[PDB]
């Protein structure tokens, strides 16, 4: 019977706002920088399980060599 | 040493990735993947994703050799722990419970819908019992198996399946257990107690 | 049948506005009963307040009776139930209310009766623990206040018109009807000034009866609605409201805990400052809150950060004095964010 959620009070204590006044860290965070060097960016390009697992360990600059490799992978 | 450590770890990752390509070759004809499968928790941050992908790409291609390499992996884990801890078997120590936790991690991948879960897991329990009785006991007594702590791992897999086949596995089990082994219940034989409660 | 008319695809709002204004002239009481039923039924209630109940029962007993006949299924109500029909319903709701009030500004508002009834009813609905009534009353009262802001703008404009005619007659110092037109314009100017005083009094009544309870609501969305509409009014009638006396409330609401509310406040602050090429007051407010704004540029919610950076861009446009070196260095480091 009467399956509606009843709300006891709508008042909220001022102390929590005063806490946010003294300490507002709870809505801030630290700046997450993008990778600052080339090495980690090229690694991030061919990184991940699918990309690492779908290309040879020795890079192949000509796609002509890519077709013989990618051909035989079920 | 920042750059050197980053390059060394990535180079290692590339080598292991080439070895995972060889793991696909292991799916066709190679073997001896137990060591790479074992090093999943101690090297979790380096290799969690690769080990998970290897497990998935072995489940989707051949469940049979999947369950083979899984059982050989657990054989390697058990043989390393027994060599490490000798006679006591250190059930109290965290290590063995952590291996059981890894076993639960292995269990999570399995899905009830698959037919092979209805027969590969059955074989897994078969071989886990066989492993528990792999080595015979010199004295005190002929019943108590040594290497016996593997049944605490196998009890973690007996939860999954299955009501009808529980009798069938038990009829296979009676080739290994005896009447007074079934009857006796004490703190050393708790693995069997849990197995019967799971059967 | 008003609720269904507003929901089911009305072909034109102005037509039913004109028909209702004529019918209200025909009978105040029946049309007011329809309005009470309208306010109840926009929250989805299907009960009915009766004529004897309307004229005789007190509002708290009426609202309790409508809780009895609320006939809700869950604790969800139309302002929180999903689907396009309820959003379209809200749009039609605000459109009808605003056009209805804006075309009646010369008669109904000055009857000393309608506003007292509506205010008392909404204050009771907004003080009720039943959240659905309190929510619909908040949005409705904000829309009502915006209509009254238009009333205030229209009144001031008309006062300027009568002042200009007064000044033209102050130029025309010779003429038998000159004294007559000067007196009539003074009479009209005084009547509009007294009317204006009543309007601001009613505005103050609404503000202190609603906003002070609703800037601090348990529901974050209600607080956000309040900040939205105060930004609308100050964008709408800047000359009379853009001072610290009203800014302080915004200052308090800058410390909201929820990102959604911050996004609404940030958008309102961004919109208001861009309105004037040459700054209209608030310099003290900028000095007080600038540093906390530039600290809020690193919000967990990316949209908040975007709004913050555009605010700092406005701070640059207005002054170039307010910014420090460290502020510039911090934002230049923020150019390399992942987002």
């Amino acid at each position: 019977k009467r399956k509606l959620i009843v709300d006891s009070v709508k008042e909220l204590d001022s102390k929590t706002i005063r806490a946010q006044l003294s300490d507002y860290s709870d809505i801030v965070t630290t700046l997450d920088l993008a990778p600052p060097t080339k090495k980690l960016m090229m690694w991030k390009e061919t990184g991940g399980v699918e990309k690492l697992f779908s290309l040879p360990a020795q890079p192949l600059w000509n796609n002509r060599l890519l077709k013989l490799f990618t051909r035989c992978l079920t | 040493d920042e750059a050197n450590k980053i390059e060394a770890l990535h180079k290692r990752r590339n080598l292991l990735a080439a070895f995972s390509k060889l793991i696909i070759y292991d799916i066709v004809d190679m073997h001896a993947a137990a060591d790479i499968f074992k090093h999943y928790m101690k090297y979790y941050n380096d290799y969690g994703d690769i080990i998970k992908e290897t497990l998935s790409k072995t489940r989707q291609i051949d469940k049979i050799q999947c369950a083979k390499t899984l059982i050989l992996s657990l054989q390697q884990l058990f043989n390393e722990l027994v060599q490490e801890q000798g006679p006591n078997l250190d059930r109290t120590s965290a290590h063995v419970s952590g291996i059981k936790e890894l076993a639960r991690r292995f269990a999570l991948t399995f899905g009830l819908d698959q037919i092979k879960t209805r027969e590969a897991v059955a074989t897994l329990h078969k071989d886990g019992i066989e492993f528990a009785f792999k080595y015979q006991n010199q004295k005190g007594q002929e019943y108590p198996p040594p290497n016996l702590a593997f049944l605490e791992v196998l009890s973690e897999f007996s939860s999954k399946l299955l009501r009808q086949d529980k009798k069938t596995v038990h009829s296979y089990l009676e080739k290994f257990l005896t009447e007074q082994m079934m009857e006796r219940r004490e703190d050393v034989w708790l693995p069997l107690i849990s197995y019967r409660n799971s059967l | 049948t008003l609720f269904e008319v507003v929901k089911l695809g009305k072909s034109a709002m102005q037509s039913v506005v004109d028909d209702w204004i004529e019918s209200y002239k025909q009978d105040r009481d029946i049309a007011l009963l329809d309005l009470i039923n309208f306010f109840i039924q926009c929250s989805g209630c299907r009960g009915t307040v009766r004529i004897e109940m309307f004229r005789n029962m007190q509002n708290a007993e009426i609202i309790r009776k409508m809780t009895e006949e609320f006939d809700e299924d869950s604790g969800d109500y139309p302002l929180t139930m999903p689907g396009p029909q309820w959003k379209k319903f809200r749009s039609n709701f605000c459109e009808f209310i605003g056009v209805l009030i804006r075309q009646c500004q010369y008669s109904i508002i000055y009857d000393e009766y309608m506003m007292d009834t509506v205010i008392s009813l909404l204050t009771g609905l907004s003080d009720s623990q039943v959240r659905a009534f309190r929510h619909t009353s908040t949005l409705a009262a904000m829309k009502l206040m915006t209509a009254l802001v238009n009333v205030a703008l229209n009144l001031s404009i008309h006062q300027d018109n009568t002042q200009r005619q007064y000044e033209a007659e102050r130029n025309k110092m010779i003429g038998k009807r000159a004294n007559e037109r000067l007196e009539l314009l003074l009479q009209k100017r005084k009547e509009l000034q007294e009317n204006q005083d009543e309007i601001e009094n009613m505005m103050n009544s609404i503000f202190k009866g609603i906003f002070v309870h609703r800037y601090r609501d348990a529901i974050a969305e209600i607080r956000a609605i309040c900040i939205e509409e105060i930004g609308v009014w100050m964008k709408m009638y800047s000359d009379a409201f853009l001072n610290d006396s009203y800014l302080k409330y915004v200052g308090w609401t800058l410390h909201d805990r929820q990102g959604e509310v911050r996004l609404k406040c940030l958008k309102a602050l961004q919109s208001l400052y861009t309105n004037r090429e040459l700054f209209p007051k608030l310099e003290l407010f900028t000095n007080r809150f600038k540093d906390r704004i530039v600290s809020m540029t690193l919000d967990k919610e990316y949209d908040v950060a975007v709004e913050a950076i555009r605010l700092v861009t406005l701070i640059l446009h207005g002054s170039e004095e307010a910014l420090s070196n460290e502020d510039c260095e911090n934002v230049y480091h923020l150019v390399y964010s992942a987002h």
